[PDB]
């Protein structure tokens, strides 16, 4: 599964402590 | 010859729209910046336009022009918002350039030769206001960008307005794409002249224009070769290193390749900004005060078989890992360059 | 001076041995190849010499003299060999070329355009010294080196040498180093003037000699930046891209900033090889044939808690990790290079 | 452990099929 973890995201946008 | 007829549908946002009761053209084309790139235009689609559900199917952005997703805001200015938006705290942004480069503060630790050329404080809206009519009447240079997300602390009338949105349409929509969580609402407030640098967000976005238009000039995910983003360790991580004014084309070369994706929203008008899609946006110059509330929701999980070969995305996502592992296990961000260098260099290049 | 200081160190393997019984200089310097890089004496001492111990423990190559290791297999020569050594088959590579560039064979499907230049035969090793003769009064160019894990089929007496290999020293070594278990004994029996260019290997070797003398050039873990070594899914993954007889300079820049540690072995010299060193082993010119037995063992696990800065060969261990994931998750390594480069230019380098 | 992950090594060396 190093594949799915390497494919994984995160959910950052453009607003400040979010 | 292809040529000739590339350079007729690099048209950009196009022919500016005629607004109803023969009120003269929305916009001219003197408000738009002058950039090196060429663009093709966004398809501006009915939602009920088989079309539109295509493209947001395929994570390609669209235009829906009638989806009354912020019908009740439309009525939305300065003084309807000061009197209705609460008591609470507001994000402003204030620089000297148009540009306002975002930049995360959590990062700045990592990077201490990194100096922002935007300020944030914390303001009531109110005061957002007095500051906004002050520059206006001195004739000052200092632009400001009111960048919130809408919370608790908005008031009853704001309260009524948020529940008249569109949420049928929009559940749908997140419903259909196998979409996470709304996340949030970012209230934006900008001066005519601002400029968003081109970056791309890890969320997927509804995009809802309500005062003024703004040019939204978009890139795919797979030009992220000619956009030369930050390292994901730097404050402006997932922005565009290269200045659209001027372009360092010996920093940047392949720039020269870029090749966007453009349309001019006005109030009603809905844009879909797909996840990991580089947008560059900018408040029409001479055109007023923008207001637009965007819709940030968590993009659909990693598919339980993958497919091959890979989308561009998926690479993105890849490259953000790797980065990110490497700045783990080499215990300093500052380290991971040195050791990609060391890893490519008469090997790979 | 510090350059003319400089130029005393680079001694390379210094001044030549004189043999017991005044049988002359076992060698002389019109042997050694002639090489681009300046290089310093890998110190030659002692097993029960505490430097020694200290330079096992600290992974730094050490010469030790007397370990009497292989002391039954001392009177190994090829007909004593022909006559014990079983009826098992023996891998015998054959070249046009002096050098004897190792390649996986495994590998091979995903480089179709790799042309191996030398050739795997597995024969007798009667036909091996058939194969030796032959070659030897024809006046023949072409170039032989056998390379055997030793096995189930060596003969009795063969066992018997081998039971009488100091396994007390070497079983306390790999105690004492918290080593993995012995994988393999690898047998050598290569042409005057053979070279295995410079690579590095995944476990810790105990390299003994046996007949003849070979000049071994190493080179730390942190000279990975100087030697570029092929993609890890190359054949050629581990050893050095550079050739050393005639240096790209262009493709391989810090390739002008090298040292090398080197020594030359005789018959009961045993040279510890650290795990993740660079070596370049050269038989001799006009020396006769080498017989060599190396020890291989699997390295200490990774330790519990990491210390930073990380070391060298912690790095390399890295990058090597970061290519296989990378070839893994894009289902392709051929691709792996055109993401890495995507993901340093202008942004890292 | 990312980082153990990224650290942990194999056993390869000049030798064919092993
Ligand atoms: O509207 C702007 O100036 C910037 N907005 C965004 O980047 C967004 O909504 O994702
Ligand atoms: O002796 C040689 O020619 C090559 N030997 C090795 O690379 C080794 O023992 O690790
Ligand atoms: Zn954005
Ligand atoms: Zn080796």
């Amino acid at each position: 599964e190093v594949v799915k973890l390497l494919l994984e995201h995160g959910a950052d946008v453009d607003a400040q402590d979010k | 010859m292809a040529a000739t007829a590339a350079e007729a549908v690099a048209s950009g946002s196009g022919e500016p729209r005629e607004e109803a009761g023969a009120l003269g053209p929305a916009w001219d084309e003197s408000q738009l910046r002058s950039y090196s790139f060429p663009t093709r235009p966004i398809p501006r689609l009915s939602q009920s336009d088989p079309r539109a559900e295509e493209l947001i199917e395929n994570e390609e952005p669209v235009v829906l022009t009638d989806t009354n997703l912020v019908y009740p805001a439309l009525k939305w200015d300065l003084e309807y918002l000061q009197e209705n938006i609460g008591n609470g705290d507001f994000s402003v942004y204030s620089a000297s350039t148009h540009k306002f480069l975002y930049y995360d503060e959590k990062k700045m630790a990592n990077f201490q030769n990194f100096k922002p050329r935007s300020n944030r404080e914390e303001m009531k809206f109110h005061e957002f206001v007095e500051k906004l009519q002050d520059i206006q009447q001195r004739g000052g240079e200092e632009r400001l960008y009111l960048q919130q997300t809408l919370n608790d602390t908005v008031g009853r009338k704001i309260v009524m307005d948020f529940l008249g949105f569109n949420w049928n349409w929009i559940n749908k929509q997140q419903g259909k794409r196998g979409w996470g969580q709304l996340t949030s609402n970012l209230l934006l407030i900008g001066m005519e002249g601002n400029v968003t640098p081109a970056h791309y967000d890890e969320q997927q976005n509804f995009f809802a224009q309500i005062k003024g238009y703004k040019r939204c000039i978009l890139f795919p995910p797979d030009q992220f070769e000619c956009l030369y983003p930050y390292p994901v360790h730097h404050p402006c991580d997932r922005h565009s290193q290269v200045d659209f004014d001027n372009p360092d084309y010996e920093r940047f070369p392949n720039f020269q390749n870029v090749v966007g994706y453009e349309t001019v929203v006005g109030p009603g008008d809905v844009l879909y900004i797909p996840m990991y899609w580089w947008h560059h946006i900018e408040s029409l110059l001479n055109g007023g005060i923008t207001i637009t509330v965007n819709f940030w929701y968590k993009g659909a999980p990693t598919p339980k078989r993958i497919e091959y070969p890979l989308k561009a995305h998926q690479k993105v996502a890849i490259m953000r890992n790797i980065e990110k592992m490497l700045g783990e296990a080499l215990g300093n961000p500052q380290e991971v360059g040195p050791l990609l260098n060391t890893m490519i260099k008469g090997r790979y290049n």
